[PDB]
């Protein structure tokens, strides 16, 4: 009966490093490979490396480069990855799997890794809506955006700016500092909010207006922007 | 992750009737001919296969002698046995592939004359 | 007259690295910032990092640690931006902007790097469709997988593996070398193809057949996974 | 990426009757004072803001007369001037803190008694 066990679901902050294990039993450790397959939410599954645990010969896919270190007991038929230097984009899923050099057939119930916020390296993440805005000529229109973390900076400034990209051109910036209109950017384009909500307000939209709308902040390294926001007549 | 008992090499003189060339699986575990497949390459090409799903083995031409014991397989043992004459006319080295449903390993013996 | 200029669009394989420039005219190019940010095709805007052409400092993004440097020529107003290593994520449109520590303003025209085939390291860009497949019990199924390049290892054996992820569970194996059936699986499920194009086929879908599908490919490291198929009733 | 020439601290006695803290930016370029923003800061507290597109000036009670000559910003000129009361009242460290569109900065002088 092969069953490989793993260890509980864990939350770091940004900038450490997880060690998950993976206990297998109902086989000879030593005759197989040991897989680590993660998958972000709402992704799919990604291959990060895999051991023989006869003689310790890894397999990294670099990607992973130096982050990344899988380890194997042979006495405890256990194998263990750890991931370093965490950031947003490492929070998944992590599976162990058994099987053999280019194929795996039995996997763990995974391993939940969390990347929270608090630490050094993270990402404030930018969250619009709506991601489609449609809008007739004259109508208003109003772009929320929402922050993870506050946007606020150490000297009081929040760094929130917001850029347009046109189909077929490159962003351009509208405001600067929550609130700043940019030098050629009419009066219908407005700015207002402070902590975590922000938001955009275009009172009259016209047709040269079409495009993607993004968010972003520039108080925290590294800068995030926002999903973006299709709008559209 | 099949570990063989690795020969470097086996000799023969034209006095073998028939040439063995030595495959050895260490950590076999199959209960069954059918999760496994062996492949026999000789200087590159494939001149000896074996489907243990659908129960059928292949061979070129030039190497209609070429064949192995099955019932040994899931013991480990997937020799290539041939005649005299495949035998001189093919010397040099072999590759023994064996896989066994996800696992999977090789090993080179070379066939020298004396 | 503030205008930023991009070097042409570069085509490379996996591994290598690119350096692409950014001509700045219409402005003293020593009291600015140059920041360079990416955009994947169909995603957002993501910043890479910043200099300072007056004293050199840079300040990058750690998800590009190692891998991406950025220069500054003041007698030729002219920002760099060298990322090496490439691996088929880094497939974007790259822009530098000018701005402050904290904003952008103005942007270049963009440039494209596309990560092409035949280098050690690149994904083998794994395809399904269709993305979602309906299906009444009884009623036969087929999922298609297409890969960038050939499967066929240097052993002559195609290293094609499909698996199924049932809504709740962990990844189980279904297919392995294309056509070869796992041990518990059903007769229903068949596996085919060769080259680039493969095909799993089910011929009598039942109720706990409903999950997600994955092709997969262990013949050229990273080891990559198909997009998805989602079955459904 | 507005520069400063810095100057570590400098003193005063209770014959100044006005006091002046030096703030100057080298590299500013700004044609129009509505395109900069100042923000003078004693120990994490704004005791003097200037926003230069409302043309507007606002300081907390102990600092009533906090105010810089805003037609030396283009010059690249943010100096805080005081008189002696709010000086003797408030010495140590000042941030001054300029802006102009997207560019900005900052320096550090303390305001040391003899
Ligand atoms: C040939 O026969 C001899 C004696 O039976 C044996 O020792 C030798 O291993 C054989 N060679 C091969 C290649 O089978
Ligand atoms: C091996 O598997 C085949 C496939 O169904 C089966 O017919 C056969 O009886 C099995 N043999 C043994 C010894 O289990
Ligand atoms: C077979 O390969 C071994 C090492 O791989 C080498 O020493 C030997 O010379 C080769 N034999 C022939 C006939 O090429
Ligand atoms: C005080 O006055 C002296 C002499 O006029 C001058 O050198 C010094 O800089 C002044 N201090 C301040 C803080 O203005
Ligand atoms: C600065 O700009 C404002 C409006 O943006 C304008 O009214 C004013 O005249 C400008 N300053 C000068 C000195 O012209
Ligand atoms: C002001 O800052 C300087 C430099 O950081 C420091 O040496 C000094 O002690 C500070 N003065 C006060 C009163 O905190």
């Amino acid at each position: 009966q092969v069953q490989l066990v793993q260890s509980g679901a864990e939350v770091k902050k940004p900038g450490a490093s997880v060690k998950v294990s993976c206990k297998a039993s109902g086989y000879t450790f030593t005759n197989y490979n040991m897989h680590w397959v993660r998958q972000a939410p709402g992704q799919r599954l990604e291959w990060m490396g895999t051991i023989y645990p006869g003689n310790d010969d890894t397999s990294y896919n670099q990607k992973f480069k130096d982050r990344v270190t899988i380890t194997a007991d042979t006495s405890a038929s256990t194998a263990y990855m750890e991931l370093s230097s965490l950031r947003s984009e490492d929070t998944a899923v992590y599976y162990c799997a058994r099987g053999g050099y280019r194929a795996m057939d039995y996997w763990g119930q995974g391993t939940l890794v969390t990347v929270s916020s608090g630490g050094s390296g993270g990402d404030i993440v930018m969250t619009q809506s709506p991601l489609s805005l449609p809008v007739t000529p004259g109508e208003p229109a109003s772009i929320s955006c929402r922050s993870s973390q506050s946007i606020v900076y150490s000297n009081g400034n929040t760094y929130l700016g917001w850029y347009l990209q046109k189909p077929g051109q490159s962003p351009q910036l509208l405001i600067y500092k929550v609130s700043n209109r940019f030098s050629g950017v009419p009066d219908r384009f407005s700015g207002s909010g402070s902590g975590t909500d922000f938001t955009l307000k275009i009172s009259r939209v016209e047709a040269e207006d079409v495009g993607v709308y993004y968010c972003f902040q520039g108080s925290h390294v590294p800068y995030t922007f926002g999903q973006g926001t299709k709008l559209e007549i | 992750q099949l570990l063989f008992n690795k020969t470097k090499s086996v000799d023969f003189t034209f006095g073998n009737d028939t040439v063995v060339i030595p495959c050895f699986v260490t950590n076999m575990e199959a209960q069954n001919t059918t999760e496994v497949y062996v492949k026999w390459k000789f200087k590159g090409r494939d001149i000896y296969t074996f489907d243990g799903a659908l129960n059928k083995s292949t061979v070129p031409t030039d190497f209609s002698s070429a064949k192995i014991e099955v019932s040994q397989l899931l013991k480990g043992d997937a020799s290539l046995k041939m005649d005299k004459s495949d035998a001189v006319s093919h010397t040099g080295n072999y590759t023994c592939e064996v896989t066994e449903l996800t696992r999977e390993g090789e090993t080179i013996i070379e066939l020298k004359y004396r």
